[PDB]
RNA sequence: GCUGAAAGCAUCUAAGCACGAAACUUGCCCCGAGAUGAGUUCUCCCUGACCCUUUAAGGGUCCUGAAGGAACGUUGAAGAC
RNA sequence: GAUGUCGGCUCAUCACAUCCUGGGGCUGAAGUAGGUCCCAAGGGUAUGGCUGUUCGCCAUUUAAAGUGGUACGCGAGCUGG
RNA sequence: GUGAAGAGGGAAACAACCCAGACCGCCAGCUAAGGUCCCAAAGUCAUGGUUAAGUGGGAAACGAUGUGGGAAGGCCCAGACAGCCGAGUCGGCCUGCGCGGAAGAU
């Protein structure tokens, strides 16, 4: 889990979501891509 | 002449009956302090007490508004170093369901010994049923 | 003290302070605060006919 | 909306009761009830069901397009059912079935023992290989994860407790 | 479940074939007499009293000799009270002896400590002393600083000073039973309990 | 994590359901009804005549003195008193 | 027309930017052993040689020998290098 | 300009900020700044909108399918978008209110 203030998409298999009041990315492709707002 | 003033010793009183389910918490406190003071009376007299006798029931079903059910939060102190306590409105309904309407009416009357005196002529119970049938209470819709 | 005595008389009536004086400057009643709250208290009848008064002035 | 806007065709044999906001749906494999949401309204016209939206709410469609979707699940489960899959790979890796409790082995010092709710059979056509049958999505899913949870695929050689159709990936050291 | 009351008589030894000393405790337990049943409907729990020893006649007041008599016993030297657990009962009149604790392995037993009266810091919260050379100025024993400066400006509730010690009620846990003898109305555990020689205690099978 | 729309796909969440730590609330030991909101249960003791006055939770005279308590003495593995 | 200033001794109390023990995600994570980030303040957290030393170097231990505030905590509590 | 050498009302408390300049008495009336659910005097007043964060009732560069409004564009009943057949869907611009970034000692 990568967390920061910044996050966004890194490749074209990556998705933002948002759950519980924070925003997320989330990939099926490559795990290093997960990534959290904090 | 001089103005009127009411005498502790020929006052009147009455017995009501109030029923807290499905009810807003501060909006109904406002009520009850209001006629536990005796603001509603014309013989209203700021160093004496005029107010009415009050039971409610039904103490476990009263609402709230928004997130509040699990984010109001109950402080305290125990006077030892290092004791702050706190607790949730939910917690606080499962254990002692009479001490929310008491806190809630007694932060809305007056500080001092008058209004310690006027708190003592409320009756909150949790259930559906109290044993105060020989003072003929009357029903009061808020 | 004059003042929350009036309030109280009148919401049993069935109007508010701020309504009942704005009847009464409209029908041209001169009695003051003193002596209303006096007959609150001691003449019910008659404030209720200064309630009517107020009432129809506003109607 | 799209969805809630497709009515559920109610076939022979099945029996659907509507009380306020509870339905009751009954066939030959059981029975199934459900209580909805306060902002959708349902309708039986003749051989349908018909979900909208109710006056006063701000997300009826949302709500109606749920609860279409709840209501076809449990016309499927209450005359077909559904099944589910579960495989083990490993070296010294069983499971077996007795009653209502499944035993596997997955290389602890201690047996595992698992117990089935109510409404779900299983089966061991092998000792690798488990067959989960229901009528209800959720509970099925449900047990599904629960006995995979015991060991999770791992990532060097893929042993462990997996879904029948399931890609696991591999990497080198 | 229930205990007994019982008095301590003393300390000894018993060798094993082996050539162990096992140190013990001798604990004498008379019977025990049911006086009153406490129950929901007219007290609101469950529990029974009991009485035991013996009390000569001129030393028993009017109300004591009424409320015996009312249950058929005679007068005791005190009273005492057990809680009940679902699907124990007893009767008013009955009697209790020391065979409850045959198959019973671990016990814990209640009483009173002995009395030192005013203490020290040294002796009551293991203080350290200061120097007793170098210098020291009347300053041996004594307890030192007791707080901070400007802020908070006050000492702290719970502070650790001297006062009275001991002479208060203290319990002691799983203790093993070496031997029950319902013949002569004693039970052997192993280890010290609190109190003095010729003091009354309380035993019960353990909780942990 | 399961089931699932807004967004015909996908999605742990918006409606529903399941796990999850020496931190939180209990379970272990001690104090505790001055808790003025001063609580409950068992037992014991008291069953006479009159007068005055401003007439009331009024004042006084004679006869009676219970259950219990305190004081004194011999004292304790209880204690500065 | 006075609020005694460094270091040691005795006695402590709070924060969390966490030294050890507890729960997790990623790894250029095969296992043992490591790197980095998130949650968590219940409890625990060295003895000596040199020097007036706080520090610091050295010797030998420990699961670990945390960082800061409290008149750079504490002389109507002690010492006086 | 005010305090110094100036009282009274408001800003919780608060010389220097806002309103306003105390000769004495009254159990009469109207207003200023600021206010009208209870502590505590006076609208739980009326009509049309926005917020779901207790925002209101502390803070930036930067990041995001939160959601209200406005003007123009590309594709589409000669079949558009997504998935594997039948009405919409794409991406920029200007503007209102909210969300993260946000750790301290009785």
């Amino acid at each position: 889990m990568k967390v920061r203030a910044s996050v966004k998409k890194l490749c074209r298999n990556c998705k933002i979501v948002k759950r519980d009041g924070v925003i997320r990315v989330i990939c099926s492709a490559e795990p290093k891509h997960k990534q959290r707002q904090g | 002449m001089k103005t009127f003033t009411a005498k502790p010793e020929t006052v009147k009183r009455d017995w009501y009956v109030v029923d807290a389910t499905g009810k807003t918490l501060g909006r109904l406190a406002t009520e009850l302090a209001r006629r536990l003071r005796g603001k509603h009376k014309a013989e209203y007299t700021p160093h004496v007490d005029t107010g009415d006798y009050i039971i409610v029931l039904n103490a476990d079903k009263v609402a709230v508004t928004g997130n509040k059910r699990t984010d109001k939060v109950y402080y305290h102190h125990t006077g030892h170093i290092g004791g702050i306590k706190q607790a949730t409105f939910e917690e606080m309904i499962a254990r002692r369901p009479e001490r929310v309407i008491e806190i809630a009416v007694k932060g809305m009357l007056p500080k001092g010994p008058l209004g310690r005196a006027m708190f003592r002529k409320l009756k909150v119970y949790a259930g559906n049923e109290h044993n105060h049938a020989a003072q003929q209470p009357q029903v009061l819709d808020i | 003290l004059w003042i929350a005595r009036i309030n109280a008389a009148a919401r049993q009536n069935g109007i508010s302070y701020s309504k009942f004086i704005n009847g009464l400057k409209k029908a041209s009643v001169e009695i003051d605060r003193k002596i209303l709250a006096d007959i609150a208290v001691f003449d019910k009848v008659a404030f209720t006919a200064l309630v009517e008064k107020a009432k129809a002035a506003l109607a | 909306s799209r969805v809630a806007k497709a009515p559920v065709v109610v076939p022979a044999g099945v029996d659907v009761k509507i009380n306020g906001q509870v339905i009751t749906i009954k066939g030959k494999n059981g029975e199934l009830t459900r209580t909805l949401n306060d902002a959708v309204e349902v309708k039986h016209a003749d051989n349908t069901l018909t979900f909208g939206p109710r006056d006063g709410y701000a997300d009826g469609w949302a709500q109606a397009g749920t609860a279409r979707a709840l209501l076809n699940s449990m016309v499927i489960g209450v005359t077909e059912g559904f099944t589910k899959k579960l495989q083990l790979v490993g070296v010294g890796y069983r499971a077996a079935v007795k009653g209502n409790v499944i035993n596997l082995s997955l290389g602890f010092s201690h047996p595992v023992d698992h117990q089935l709710p109510a409404g779900i059979t299983a089966e061991c056509p092998t000792q690798t290989e488990i067959v989960l049958k229901g009528a209800d999505k959720q509970v099925i899913g449900q047990v599904a994860a629960d006995l995979r949870a015991y060991r999770r695929p791992e990532p060097y050689k893929g042993k462990g407790v997996r879904y029948a159709d399931e890609v696991v990936r591999t990497k080198e050291a | 479940m229930i205990g007994l009351v019982g008095k301590k008589v003393g300390m000894t030894r018993i060798f094993t074939e082996d050539g162990v000393s096992i140190p013990v405790t001798v604990i004498e337990v008379e019977a025990n007499r049911v006086t009153q049943v406490k129950d929901l409907a007219n007290d609101g729990y469950r529990a029974i009293q009991v009485t035991t020893g013996a009390k000569k006649a001129n030393r028993v007041t009017k109300p004591e000799a009424g409320h015996f008599a009312k249950a058929g016993v005679e007068a005791g030297r005190g009273l005492w009270e057990f809680r009940l657990a679902e699907g124990e009962e007893f009767t008013v009149g009955q009697s209790i002896s020391v065979e409850l604790f045959a198959d019973v392995k671990k016990v814990d037993v209640t009483g009173t400590s002995k009395g030192k009266g005013f203490a020290g810091t040294v002796k009551r919260w293991n203080f350290r002393t200061q120097d007793a050379t170098h210098g020291n100025s009347l300053s041996h024993r004594v307890p030192g600083s007791i707080g901070q400066n400007q802020t908070p400006g006050k000492v702290f509730k719970g502070k650790k000073m001297a006062g009275q010690m001991g002479n208060e009620r203290v319990t002691v846990q799983s203790l093993d039973v070496v031997r029950v003898d319902a013949e002569r109305n004693l039970l052997l555990v192993k280890g010290a309990v609190p109190g003095a020689t010729g003091s009354d205690l309380i035993v019960k099978p353990a909780v942990k």
